[PDB]
RNA sequence: AUGUGUGCU
């Protein structure tokens, strides 16, 4: 995996959106779509506000 | 709101605007004090621009929670630079500065319900 | 201190005496009764869970130990106390959204 | 937020109508060459590495920013089924 | 604090400001010396702290100290999934492997 | 590597500057010092103290002139002037008008090499028999100083006016995250500047950079 | 041959080698297509021990049909990274969010930075 | 009114630097930005990879050694190998001994322009007939470089070590006042720097100054 | 592929 590949990978998504699901999904807002941002680390990073939405701590 | 310091009146005393003010500078009554109607901080620090009051806070002369006098959209207002800062935040967020000041409430703090 | 000994974590001394050979594989013990009994120090034994169980020596060659005194540390022991983590300098305060 | 969605949700009767419109637009925009776009001279979606969104990174972006202008028209029955498909592959590569 | 007081340093301007605010907060007593104010704060477990990324002092004393923290048996690498297309099963076409 | 500087500037007051890619941590390390300098260092001008003819106290009211003294004092703080030569350290502006007119920042009489960068600022509306003779002081301070700190008694019973020297109205910076193929934790500096019209955001910034350099050259001669 | 650079013994991979997701751990075939044992998409690491229970087994069980088993002990040391679970004795569970470098971290008047930052809203 | 600069470097490890006076709050406007670069940047020198006599993987033991391989290696990170010239990029130190003796780091075989400022460091205690023969490769990089990244295979069974490149160990600034009997609100910067020896605090501060300067130059040509 | 059990949510 070199620079080329990564840059191209940003070129494949752009406006592309992914679906994120919670553990016990219960109500409609149980799954939310977001636009992926290639961040480091290993864990999934999620916005604070939609926590209460599908009850995530 | 702190200790009364010394005396608690300017509901109407015409002398209290020019006299009592000096008192705080002496040592009498501190800044954001319920010295009735207003407080020294509302007399001493009258900021022209709404923005300028915020520039002042960066120079540690008035905290973001001290009650002073500002001028948003042309009229005298009794409030903290923090509150007016919130107002401006709500403004610049959605760009429409008119409804910005109208939708919020600048008379109480902000909580869950607010 | 009682936890580590009763849980069979580390290895203690069985009888009074001096230190013979502090190896990373063994500790030999000078029992006053003309006996040096052999102790294995076992470095990497896969726990049932997935962690690792290590024993590391704690006395140096040529020292007098006592009956019931440690000779090494268990997978969760620092000088004979229960060590299940770290002592970090923590500041309790809000920080960005992190 | 997305490119002026309140204009969009209001531009139609049902919110799902918009989804289907945007979708099928993107489809025929990708399938019959990315040239049957209706706002390609200056007012056109662009990207960040080079400015190469002028070609073909996203199909939906283009549809959404397309409907923003009165260039196209949706509806139930507008064009005969087969004819549309045929002439849409004729007029473009 | 004695280390500093001896070394040739003293009450930082920042510490002064923080103390000044702590007064209106009501942790320190009004009237003592900056050193004594800091003593009172240090009694309640609280102490001046600098932002680090700015150097502007956190206007308000906070409690610091060393507490005990373990790392739990869970990790992340134990639980990590990210496959797009891969193995299926002969018995069932639902993907796993 | 090497970071590009990108300008999106609107007129003479607001400007948005973005400098990227940056090394991890250098974003705030660079963005924070400049903001402290911009809000405190830049040489500007302001109304230090004012003397009106029938005004004794700061909290007074003069009949014939609609607006209370204080509100006028605020507008005095709202103007912005510029000196042509460095010689002009302290200059007094001078004004006089009566009747159903209105005073704007242009009515002040031009004293030598003094330029009023902002004219149509409304000073005060006057009624019939509305007499208004007042004078203004202008120094070249640096930042903001509360009136109750200086109070330049130019005349006898002149009024202390909070001096708003700082040309910039306000300055705010943010460090977002940009990636470089490999790593994503590359800091991204976006700094926005608000001035009064005396000087473009760009000018303020250049001034800041210089001010920081001159300070980095002090750690050269040990003793 | 590049994939066999680790394969030391006749069938067994060497001890002390580095295996990665997709690396060949054991080599063997059946009816001749490769049905060997490779390192799963998770992670390998460094091999520390290799046990083999042949047919000539000095008293073992061994499952029906099987002739010999090959078990590998692949160890690896993992550091505290963003996502690991942290807690105390008083009971505050919580994942790690961000590992701010030494510089932009809350530090005392003394040159001493702070190690961990706990939100008071949890108390 | 020109900033005086003063130095109090007690030895090679500790350093203290004083600037006085500065106008308004400019003490912190300089203190922190230096502190950032002092702890983030600056070239350091550390142990990159180590090869032991018989040891293959990191998780072994050695006959005659109290500390297992990992614990021994752990001691090598707290070792300061100071070079002399920029040419030295990859100095591969070597060491071997036996018999009951605490192998102090002062036992390494000395090299041309290379001096270890950390002589008392405990590597491993040796037992009766305990022998060690190892190659400790030393590189020159910047910042925290995790062993899991570079994977410098010196030999074939050489085990990579966390690269800790940061000669400065601690930084703390204080802001006092006085000087110039005119304006009382003044700044007095005092920057304290603690380093491991490989770079004396003075050199470090200078390098940091250079970094900040260079970065300040980047705001030059817009788009 | 089902059951038992534990762990986390
Ligand atoms: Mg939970």
């Amino acid at each position: 995996i070199k620079d080329e590949v990564w840059d191209a990978l940003e070129e494949v998504i752009h406006g592309k959106v992914v679906l994120l699901n919670r553990a016990p999904t219960l109500h409609r807002l149980g799954i939310q779509a977001f636009q992926p941002v290639l961040v480091e680390g290993q864990s999934i990073q999620l916005h604070p506000l939609v926590c209460e939405a599908f009850n995530a701590d | 709101k702190e200790k009364k310091g010394a005396g608690l009146e300017f509901a109407t005393p015409e002398e209290a605007l020019a006299a009592h003010e000096r008192g705080e500078v002496a040592l009498n009554a501190p800044i954001k004090v319920a010295g009735r109607e207003t407080s020294v901080g509302r007399l001493k620090y009258v900021f022209a621009n709404p923005d300028e009051a915020l520039l002042a806070v960066a120079h540690g002369i008035v905290d973001l929670q001290d009650v002073v006098t500002v001028r948003y959209m042309g009229k005298r207002l009794e409030t903290s630079p923090g509150r007016i800062l919130f107002a401006r935040i709500v403004a610049e967020a959605v760009e429409d500065e008119k409804v910005a000041w109208e939708l919020i409430q600048l008379d109480v703090p902000q909580e869950k319900n607010s | 201190e009682r936890v580590v000994r009763d849980s069979l974590a580390a290895l203690y001394a069985e009888e009074d005496g001096e230190v013979a050979k502090v190896d990373g594989n063994r500790i030999v013990v000078r029992y006053e009764d003309g006996r040096l009994v052999e102790y294995p120090l076992r470095r990497f034994y896969r726990s049932n869970q997935g962690t690792a169980l290590d024993q590391r020596p704690r006395v140096v060659v040529g020292q007098r130990v006592r009956k019931g005194d440690l000779l090494a540390d268990g997978p969760a022991s620092e000088n004979g106390f229960l060590a299940l983590g770290q002592n970090v300098l923590v500041a309790i305060m809000p920080f960005d959204g992190y | 937020a997305e490119p002026g969605i309140d204009k969009l949700f209001g531009m139609v009767d049902s919110k799902y109508r918009l989804t289907v419109v945007v979708a099928k637009r993107a489809q025929q925009l990708l399938r019959h060459g990315f040239k049957n776009t209706v706002l390609e001279p200056e007012e056109r979606p662009k990207m960040q590495t080079l400015e190469g969104l002028f070609d073909d990174p996203n199909a939906v972006t283009w549809a959404m920013k397309e409907l923003l202008t009165g260039r196209l028209v949706f509806g139930e029955n507008l064009v005969p089924e087969d004819r549309l498909q045929k002439e849409m592959e004729r007029l473009y590569p | 604090f004695g280390k500093r007081k001896g070394e040739g340093f003293g009450v930082d301007k920042r510490e002064v400001e923080v103390l000044r605010r702590a007064e209106k907060l009501g942790l320190v007593t009004p009237g003592k010396t900056p050193e004594e104010q800091l003593k009172e704060l240090f009694l309640q477990g609280k102490v001046v702290l600098y932002d680090g990324r700015t150097g502007e002092p956190i206007e308000g004393p906070i409690v610091v100290g060393q507490m005990f923290i373990m790392k739990l048996y869970h990790m992340v690498e134990d639980k990590m999934h990210a496959r797009s297309t891969g193995p299926y099963s002969l018995i069932t076409q639902q993907p796993l492997g | 590597k090497a970071p590009v500087f990108t300008v999106r500037t609107q007129g003479r007051e607001y400007g948005e500057f973005v400098l990227e890619p940056l090394e991890r941590g250098f974003g705030v390390t660079l963005g924070n010092p400049l903001r402290r300098i911009l809000l405190s260092s830049i040489p500007g001008t302001a109304v230090t103290s004012v003397y009106i003819e029938d005004v004794l106290h700061e909290f007074s009211t003069i009949p014939g002139v609609k607006e209370d003294v204080v509100e006028i004092i605020l507008n005095l703080k709202e103007l912005v002037v510029r000196f042509l030569n460095p010689s002009l350290q302290t200059v007094t502006l001078l004004l006089k008008a009566e009747g159903p007119k209105e005073v704007k920042a242009r009515d002040f009489l031009p004293v030598a090499d003094v330029e009023i960068m902002n004219p149509d600022l409304h000073i005060a509306t006057l009624e019939e028999g509305g007499r208004l003779n007042m004078e203004v002081r202008v120094d070249r301070g640096v930042g903001y100083v509360p009136a109750e700190k200086h109070g330049i008694k130019d005349r006898i019973n002149a009024i202390p006016v909070d001096a708003v020297f700082s040309p910039v109205r306000r300055v705010a910076f943010q460090v977002e995250d940009t990636r470089l193929g490999q790593r994503t934790d590359l800091d991204k500096l976006t700094l926005r500047i608000w001035t009064d019209g005396s000087v473009t955001p760009l000018e303020a910034l250049n001034q800041a950079v210089e001010i920081l350099r001159e300070h980095l050259t002090y750690f050269s001669n040990p003793q | 041959e590049a994939a066999l650079r680790d394969l030391d013994e006749e069938g067994v991979v060497r001890i002390g080698a580095e295996v990665k997701p997709g690396d060949i751990l054991v080599g063997r075939t059946s009816f001749v297509k490769d049905t060997s044992l490779r390192v799963p998409p998770g992670e390998g690491g460094i091999v520390v021990r290799t046990v083999r229970l042949r047919r000539g087994d000095p008293g073992v069980e061994l499952k029906p049909g099987v002739r010999e088993v090959v078990r590998v002990y692949v160890a690896q040391k993992r550091k505290l990274q963003v996502g690991d679970k942290l807690a105390n004795r008083h009971g505050n569970k919580g994942v790690v969010a961000k590992i701010l470098p030494v510089e932009d971290m809350p530090h005392l008047p003394d040159g001493t930075p702070v190690d961990v930052i706990l939100n008071p809203l949890g108390v």
